Formats: C-alpha cells, structure tokens, sequence
DNA sequence: TCGGATGTATATATCTGACACGTGCCTGGAGACTAGGGAGTAATCCCCTTGGCGGTTAAAACGCGGGGGACAGCGCGTACGTGCGTTTAAGCGGTGCTAGAGCTGTCTACGACCAATTGAGCGGCCTCGGCA
DNA sequence: TGCCGAGGCCGCTCAATTGGTCGTAGACAGCTCTAGCACCGCTTAAACGCACGTACGCGCTGTCCCCCGCGTTTTAACCGCCAAGGGGATTACTCCCTAGTCTCCAGGCACGTGTCAGATATATACATCCGA
C-alpha cells in the first residue's frame, strides 16, 4: 500500500547546519550529524505518541493540530497559533 | 448598562463569566471574581501589547507579527517565568551571541 | 463564533499605541495566549479554593491566585488593576 | 577565493536569527513524521496545519538543544560542539537519566 | 480523612508474604497513590473535554492511563484494568 | 441486597468506592462513569503492587525485612518506567541512589 | 541578616559528598548560599501565599507541599 | 605517623553519606534561616515542626541533585573540582535563570 | 610492594515496641427505583487530503585544499584534602504559656435558575489610504 | 508604484442585563486544648583554625587532523494544477446511562489483647589502603 523505509536521511547534514547555526554555534564536528538525528527520532517518537493517542481516544482516522498541541501542551511544551 | 461598561473595561466579562462556568473550575463562580479577571487579563493584554508595539515600531514595521510577540516575551523577565515553556508559531529566536565565538 | 476575544485585541492598541494594527495571523496567537493564561490562572483558583475547603471560586480566590502565578512586580501591579476595577464596579451601581 | 574558516559561519547565524522560516525541507520531514507515525496506527492521516505544528515545535526543540549543548562546549574551552556535550545537557535537562 | 493506607498491607502479603511496612512507608505511598490517581484523573477529564463530552467512562481511564505510561507497564495496566472490568461483568 | 461488594466482584484489594468518592470529589469531570472506577482501582493495585515487590526485592536483599521509605526511592530509581513516571519526586527521608563517577576513582 | 551562615562549609560539604563529589572549590560555598536562599525565597513566598489565603497565622505542612508540587518539584512522606 | 592518601577519605564519605538516608544539616540553623526568610514576607508567622522539617528535605534533595549535575559538569571539562561556573551552567541549562 | 594498621560487615544476647489478633459498631458502601438528559447511532455533505504528474530550480552531494582547532604532553605553582587541636552552639530533655488551629453552630446574604427585555457587536456593504 | 486591510455604514439576534426565588455556602461567634514558642541548663558532636603536603588547573607548546568554503554536479522540493473520495463535521433522535433518594447491612475502625522481629552494644574476623 503505502510500505515506507528511511527517511530519517530527510534531515539533511546542511539543515542539521543550518539548525544549528540558529541556534548559535560556529563549529561542528562531524559525528553530531547522527546522534542529533536519534533524538529527533525520539522526540518526535512521543510527541506522536501522545498525539495518536488523542485521535485515536477521539474515534478520529485523522490527526489534527489540536491534537498535537495537546500532545505538547502536555509535554510541557505548549504551542500557539492553533487554536 | 452592562458590568463590562460599569466597570469601565475593554473585555466582555460576560464571556470569562461564561468561560469560567464551562472550565469548572468550581462548582459555582463569585460575583466579582469575573470582573476581577477581565481585570487582570486586560492589563496583561496591555502590558505584552506596549512591548510587542514597541519592538515592532523599532523594526520600522506597522504590524504586529508572532516574531514581535516573541520579542516581547523574551525580553521581560516577568513574561519569561510566566511564559519560558511557550514555542510561538513564526517565532522563536533571541538574537544572541556568546562572548567567545567572536574572533 | 468561537466565543473569544478576537473582536477586543484590536480596540485595546487606542489605549496603548496609535497606528499599529494586529496582522491576521498574530491576533489568534493572542487569543490563545490569553485563553491559556485564563485558564491557567482559574484553576490555580479553584485548586486554592478547594484546599480552603470552600467551593464557591470568589473575587479574593482569584486575587490570590494571581499572586501565586505572577511574582512580585507585575503581580501586584495586576492585583492593583484588579482592586480599583473592583472598586469602579461597586461605586457604579443604580444610583450611579 | 577562499575566505579564511569562521568568517562565512558567522554570517548564517546572524542571519537565521531575524527570519523565522523553517529551515527542514517540508516534504522530507512530512514523509519522516509519517514513517514514525505509521508504527503506532497504520494508515493515518494528517492536517497539513497539523504537521506544520509539528515542524515548528520539532525546529524550537532542537534550536533550544543546539544552544544549550553550545554552551556546554563553550564551558570546555571548545568552540565545536561534540557528542558528548548533546548527552550532557540531555541528561542535565533529564531525559536520559 | 479516607485513604488507602489499611489497604497496602493485604497487597503487600499476596506479594511478599514475608515482609512488613513501616509506620511512614504506608504514608509515603498512600500520598504516591493519591497524587497518581489524581493525576490519571485529570488526564482523563481535561480529555473528555477534548471530545466534548463532560462524562468520565472507563474507556476514558484506558486511553489516559496508555497516553501517561511508556509501553510495558502501560500495556501490563491495560491488561489488569480489562480483567478486573470483564470479571465485574461477570457477575 | 445480598450484601456483595464491587471491590470483591473485582476480584481486586482497593476499595473502589473509596475512589469513586475521590473520582467525584476531585471535580475532574461532571460526571463519573460505571467502570471508571472499577478501571481506576485495577491499574492502582497494579501499580501498587509492581512497586512494592521492587521495594520489598531492594529490602530484602539489603537484609532487612521492614521496608521503609529509603527502599521505596531504591525500587523507584532503579526502574526506566517508574523513573519516567516518578522521577520528580523527592521522596521523604531521601536516600539517593548510591553511584560513583568511574573517572574519579583512582589508578 | 548573618543567618544564611547557618549553613557552614562542611554542612554543605557532606552534602555534595551525598551528591557524588571529591573536590570542592572555595567560592562553591558562597554560590551554593545565594542559590538556595533563592530556592528558599521562592517556596517560601509560595507557601506563605497559600496560608495567607487560609486566614491562619501558621504554616502547614500541607500548604508547604502544596507549594513544592505546583512549584514542579513534589514531596512524599506528608501526605 | 601513617596518613591516608589525599581522596580517599572523600571516596569513604562519599560512600558513607550516600548510603545512609538522614539529614545532613543542622536543624536549628536552617530553621533560624526559614524564619528569618520569611518574616519579611509576611511578619508574625508560625511553622509546624513537621513543615519546617519537609523544608528541609525538598532542600536537602533539590541540593543533592544540582550537585550531581554539576558533578557530571565539571567532569565534562576534564576537571574534578566543581567550580562556580558549574554551578552556573548546571543552573542555566536546567533552565531558571 | 606484602604485611600491618584501620575502618568495616559479621555473630551473639537484650526488650520493647511496632505489629498480628479478637470484640462491638456504624457509617459508609451496596441495592433497588426513578426521572431525566448525554451521548451513541445514524444519515449526509462537502472539505480537504491523499495520489499523481510536469517543470524548475534552490538546495543537497561530492570533492579538494587548507587552515584552526582539538588534543597530548609537561611543568609548575597554587589551592584544597587530611589530620589534630580548639571553641561553640546543636541537640538533648524538661517546663511553662498561650495564640491559634480546629471543631460546632447558626443565621444571611449570596449565588445558581429562570422568565423577560435590547442593544452591541456581528453579517454583510461602501469606500479609502497604506504595506508590499 | 500597486491592490488589499481596514475606517466608516447600516440592519440584525442572541448573549448580556434586570428582577426575582429560594436553597444553601459560608461568615461569624464561640469554645477547647495542641502544638508551637520561649527558655532553662548540660554534653558533647561538630564546626573552626591551622599547618602541611601534594594533586591537579591551568597555561603553554607542538602536532596532526578534519570542518569550512568554495566550485561543480546532481536531485528532489516545491509549486500548480487536477482528481476524488474519506471521513470531519453536522443535525435528529432515541435510549440507555447516571444522579439522586431511600433503605439496609458489613468492612473498617477504634478498642483492648498478646507477641515475636528489630534496633543496641560488644567482640570477630575481614577488606582495604598504604608504607617498601
């Protein structure tokens, strides 16, 4: 149907950069690339997590942004702009 | 005459009087605990606008934009601890350096 | 619709600039920043009024709220705001 | 030409702290969110207001680690951040024990 | 007051029958037990308030308890909360 | 009448009325359901029990055969799950998990 | 007043021994001062808050957890 | 003439008061220091043995874990003796100033 | 250094004190009933979202030099652990007062529910100057 | 230099407002007696100073290597547009659920009741650490 297989790559090395840079650091070494890349997985693993929850809690096939900024409202990191 | 005009505000007190009996908060709300509410939420609202219009008007800008509100908020101590954990939508950033990263 | 405050965000900058206008996008940041801080404060109150035992959530319940989120300065500030409005109110009755 | 090694870095920090635009490709971190989604619910689906949310508070997360893991290596005399100093303000923050 | 400290020696004696509790391990854990209750219940409101609903059913309690706990001691809860539902069905 | 109790239809140890009385005292909805209840005091005696068979192993292995709340912050610690869930408690009397930074010990 | 010294250095020296430690420099005791009067200071003014609203004189220690836990940091062993 | 050689005695402490439970400062000085704290707040108060007493421990424990985080900080930058400036960072990075 | 000194878990007799146990009881838990509405179920409709396809182009990949910076070594001088002697004030246990927590009552204004009214800001227009 | 957001216009309808009811939350008064407070003195555990050695924080130096910046090449993100049908959101209605009430009864509670494991202090052998 719909069978998917890597896209944890979709976080370029550039954007890692670029990310980085925003967050106000001149050099990196090159073993940051992957490791920061895992705890994005596992960041956006329970924000997601308690997302899909909410639907599914909601009878809902759909995920909606109310359900996410619940997810992290909950998570102790509220969102704005969203309801 | 309407409480919201008697009391010589700008917010609806009719709507946090209906809010608050839908939070349930409490199973029953006080007489003057809305209008004390709309109170303090209209002064908040002034405060974060004042700052939000002034670091707007600096950037030679007639418009308030989310990047604004986050100017705003992260430039008040006060706002900060009572709003640190908030991630605005087309914001999020301080401009910052630290001291050692310039040559 | 929605029941929110998005018809008075604009109608405050009289009071507070002159020729600064919200943008479409930012007024419903406010207003969800606003709904949150209500509700953040009022269930500080309730819970408070719960641990006094009482149930009614009254004018006093909220000013000590208030106080428990906001420190010092801006709390008493707010809770400033908060008693003269109180007092605006009271001397504003029938008889006027 | 060549510019000497810390000029141009400085320039895409100064930068990217005015504009606001998301620096991840959409699409690419679209597909990622569904990827990780799939596991929990086959076949979801998303508003796209919903995964933008998602973008946003995935982009202020890893800003705000960025930061902090700078002045982690900043506190070690470095100025290149290392993988070490992400696991060290992950466990001062506390999500590794 | 009402709690549940007469009640952590019997569960404890189906466990580790030979053991004892002290006079403030009762204490510690009946206000653990409380605040987690509280807290697996104000999950489960302010949820049922996202559906609109303004009732708490167990489902309500199922879907809280599985979005506050991580997946083994999560799934292990779901598991003891269907027995205890199906076997009161029971009777 | 017949005189049964829903705690003993259960098959559980907690009273569920008990928390049907904190359900509906706490205000958390305006209304409880049937089984709520019954659920709520299914995955509490769970976790009732789960924590305190790791106190009562982190107690008995120490040799000591009362458990105090020392063996409590053992069991809670020495848990991924329970820490995730507890790890911002500070429990009373402490008792810090014991561990050593391997660069400080010495040759 | 000079009451903050109540906490002497080996006071605080035992307990970042409990915390894991085996060198302490000079000026950690003055840091380690200021920041717990600042964590004082806080729930302090949080629990006095909340007896100040309960018309009462005393501090509880059910008002002093009540602070600790809307505080973000709770507290076992009394209730 | 014998004398134990410089941190092993810390080693045995460290051992020592992380295997025992009790209090670790003196009650009647931090007692003077709640009230003294605290009168400026609000004059003419009263506390509850037991109050001052869980005063205590949320004190003791929050201590203890900032100095453990320090601890791993001041580990992080080949050093063995915490400084201010772990203080600092450990403080920043948890994220109250 | 291996052996000797020193801190430490180990074995053994004590009492005592928190804890297992039988006895009334009562008050909260359970049973049964009813009256009313929250929501469970079901059409439905139309919003959006998922699929796809073409260009087109900004962005990512790859490579290459080269310079800055991470890192190992060392030395050196200072700040801190260790230990012993000294002061001090914490903690010990009584002891006495009393302000205030806490429990009871009870009377009163106070706040939810409700019938009736209206104008205020909400829907949709008309039109003008600034944000892009 | 261009066209869309917003000032000014006018008509509506439903949420705010008034008046009123009545059940009750609690404000207030009063009484009790509990625990906190201030103090009394005694013992000594612990804090304080000091001297001393030495472990290491730091600063410097040299090396070697590995990110950056740039140029070129590839690529897939993106944007527009078109389908399309899945389910999000909606209204209607019934029914099955809960709140609340009254009655009834036993689980937990408070009481006294024994009662044996758990902390104390002294002596034992060991683990460890540091000196040739």
């Amino acid at each position: 149907r719909k069978v998917l297989r890597d896209n944890i790559q979709g976080i370029t090395k550039p954007a890692i950069r670029r990310l980085a840079r925003r967050g106000g650091v001149k050099r990196i070494s090159g073993l940051i690339y992957e490791e920061t890349r895992g705890v994005l997985k596992v960041f956006l693993e329970n924000v997601i997590r308690d997302a899909v929850t909410y639907t599914e809690h909601a009878k809902r096939k759909t995920v909606t942004a109310m359900d996410v900024v619940y997810a992290l409202k909950r998570q102790g990191r509220t969102l704005y702009g969203f309801g | 005459k309407t409480r919201s005009s008697r009391a010589g505000l700008q917010f609806p007190v009719g709507r946090v009087h209906r809010l608050l009996r839908k939070g349930n908060y409490s199973e029953r709300v006080g007489a003057g605990a809305p209008v004390y509410l709309a109170a303090v939420l209209e002064y908040l609202t002034a405060e974060i606008l004042e700052l939000a219009g002034n670091a707007a008007r600096d950037n030679k800008k007639t418009r308030i934009i989310p990047r604004h509100l986050q100017l705003a908020i992260r430039n008040d101590e006060e706002l900060n601890k009572l709003l640190g954990r908030v991630t605005i939508a087309q914001g999020g950033v301080l401009p910052n350096i630290q001291a050692v990263l310039l040559p | 619709f929605g029941d929110s405050f998005t018809p008075y965000f604009p109608r405050v900058l009289k009071q507070v600039h002159q020729g600064l206008s919200l943008s479409q996008e930012a007024v419903s940041v406010m207003d969800s920043m606003i709904h949150d801080i209500l509700d953040r404060i009022a269930t500080e109150a309730g819970q408070l009024a719960h641990y006094t035992k009482r149930v009614t959530i009254t004018s006093r319940d909220i000013q000590m709220a208030v106080r428990l989120l906001l420190p010092g300065k801006m709390g008493k500030l707010a809770e400033a705001q908060g008693t003269n409005a109180a007092l605006r109110t009271s001397l504003c009755a029938i008889w006027q | 030409h060549r510019y000497r090694p810390g000029t141009v870095a400085l320039r895409e920090i100064r930068r990217y702290q005015k504009s606001t635009e998301l620096l991840i490709r959409k699409l690419p971190f679209q597909r990622l969110v569904r990827e990780i989604a799939q596991d929990f619910k086959t076949d979801l689906r998303f508003q796209s207001s919903a995964v933008m949310a998602l973008q946003e508070a995935c982009e202020a997360y890893l800003v705000g680690l960025f930061e902090d893991t700078n002045l982690c290596a900043i506190h070690a005399k470095r100025v290149t951040i290392m993988p070490k100093d992400i696991q060290l303000a992950r466990r001062i923050r506390g999500e590794r024990a």
